[PDB]
């Protein structure tokens, strides 16, 4: 298990037609009524999207500017971080007319979440509070992850992107190693959030893991337990 | 709320200089108004506060039941997205309302209705600080035989 | 008869298949409810005033005195025949979209 979980001798996996079945059910999930604002989502100058031409007597500008996608941080992200980058980009109309725009975004980016959070749960045997962490822990984003119908990979060929299926059979090595040992979120948010910080090198901001961390995570995940004081301290 | 009705004529307002300069905007212009406080309010008992309730016009011509009024009222309006910082159509309905006449008489200023309805009458919760135009339209095609103009008004005081 | 009685563009709320046949129809209901409550919505906006107008017309007025003198043999072998052409009904009147 271990020499598997550090990647040597690494496992083989059959792409089944099943696969498909799985991703056109994320497809069918975001196409019936969710009506989602995914329509080129990030990139600047993000124009000609349905949702703020209806609102338009509360705010036209669809087109924004800079782009509107966001990277975790520990002890506060949320939707302040959201809002001030929008803030920052050059607006002058400081007036309700920029915070009603957020709380009108809000409910947009959980409709973009709460699908794959929601649904791999049921495939995998996962918490939905770990199911994004362990996405981008992987290295995946969830944007990436869903482009992948506008990649056609709902089509029923016999053949899908690597970034799938590869994607798919390293998402089953790292599900063991949240279940050959068991650990909360605030430890891999804060291991996402600044591996230097915690005490990592440089290097460590990439994928890939070694012994010399697998030691030090063990025994802090007992050293958690044995200390004389609850979780937080 | 202290409920008040109120009639003009525009002979009463502007005086016969303005019937006499009519040779002009029977053709080629709207009307221009104002209910400013010397005929609305001044001529009238005094006010700490002013709201609409309902509008209508009838119209002073030798028009027959058989024959049709085509003009136009309007208070100043827009239909417009308001644009914020960063670094209209043939004759369509603006959401504020612009009513069209039919009889020349009062029921061109209001269809169907008596005293209710599901959503708010012609410039109905308003102040009367606004500004108004008449004109005819297609009416002055065969516009020969006008006199006056009649105005009524339902508001609010307080 | 929301789509039509406000002449609207379609929007395709209920739709069909919400069955289930490993559950037996388990949450089949419960979809209904929302498919009403993203309905009414269309309802809350899409209400007001549209300009209504009213019109009439005398059919001598309409087509000339030829036809109540061709009216001779339409009294008695076939109904009268018309279409609300836009030379009486709109270029008449003002313009409208």
């Amino acid at each position: 298990s271990l020499a598997l979980l550090l990647g040597v001798t690494r496992l083989a996996v059959v792409p089944t037609n099943n696969m498909v079945t799985f991703f056109k059910g994320i497809a069918n999930g975001l196409s019936e009524n969710v009506c989602l604002t995914t329509d080129d989502f990030q990139r600047q100058e993000l124009e000609g999207a349905d949702w703020w031409t209806l609102l338009s007597t509360n705010q036209v500008i669809d087109d924004m500017g800079l782009v509107l996608d966001i990277h975790p941080v520990w002890g506060k992200s949320d939707e302040e971080m959201l809002m001030e980058k929008i803030q920052s980009i050059g607006v002058s109309n400081d007036n309700n007319t920029l915070s009603i725009i957020v709380q009108i975004l809000i409910q947009a980016k959980n409709a973009q979440e709460n699908l794959l959070s929601q649904t791999i749960s049921a495939e995998y045997g996962v918490e939905r509070s770990v199911v994004p962490l362990q996405l981008r822990w992987l290295g995946s984003n969830v944007y990436s992850v869903l482009n992948q119908v506008l990649n056609n990979t709902p089509t029923d060929i016999s053949s899908i992107v690597p970034k799938l299926s590869e994607l798919t059979y390293s998402l089953l090595i790292y599900t063991q190693l949240i279940n050959s040992l068991k650990l909360n979120k605030e430890f891999i948010f804060l291991r996402l959030t600044q591996p230097n910080w915690l005490g990592l090198t440089q290097p460590k901001l990439s994928t890939q893991l070694s012994l010399p961390e697998i030691y030090l995570i063990t025994c802090y995940q007992d050293w958690v337990v044995n200390a004389n004081k609850n979780e937080d301290s | 709320r202290q409920e008040i009705t109120k009639t003009i004529s525009l002979k009463a307002l502007l005086g016969e200089s303005w019937p006499a300069e009519l040779n002009k905007l029977k053709q080629k212009t709207p009307i221009n108004f104002n209910l400013e406080e010397q005929i609305f309010v001044e001529d009238y008992q005094e006010l700490y506060q002013r709201r609409i309730k309902s509008v209508s016009v009838s119209l002073p011509m030798l028009v027959g039941p058989y024959e049709d009024v085509c003009a136009q009222l309007t208070q100043t309006s827009s239909s417009y997205s308001t644009r914020a910082d960063l670094k209209h159509l043939v004759r369509s309905i603006q959401p504020n309302q612009q009513i069209s006449l039919s009889t020349g008489v009062n029921d061109s200023g209001l269809f169907m209705l008596n005293f209710d309805d599901e959503r708010f009458l012609p410039f109905e919760g308003s102040g009367v600080d606004s500004s108004w135009r008449l004109q005819f339209t297609n009416l002055k095609q065969n516009l020969d035989s006008l006199n006056d103009v009649i105005l009524h008004v339902k508001y609010t005081a307080a | 008869s929301l789509l039509y009685e406000l002449n609207l563009g379609e929007q395709s709320f209920v739709g069909g298949g919400g069955w289930n046949d490993l559950y037996q129809g388990l949450m089949a209901g419960e979809t209904l409810k929302l498919a009403l409550m993203r309905m009414e919505r269309v309802y809350v906006e899409q209400n007001s005033r549209r300009q209504e107008i009213t019109k009439t017309i005398s059919l001598k007025a309409l087509l000339g005195e030829s036809w109540p003198a061709e009216l001779n043999k339409l009294k008695q072998k076939t109904p009268i025949n018309f279409n609300l052409e836009e030379q009486i009904f709109v270029e008449d009147y003002q313009e409208l979209y």
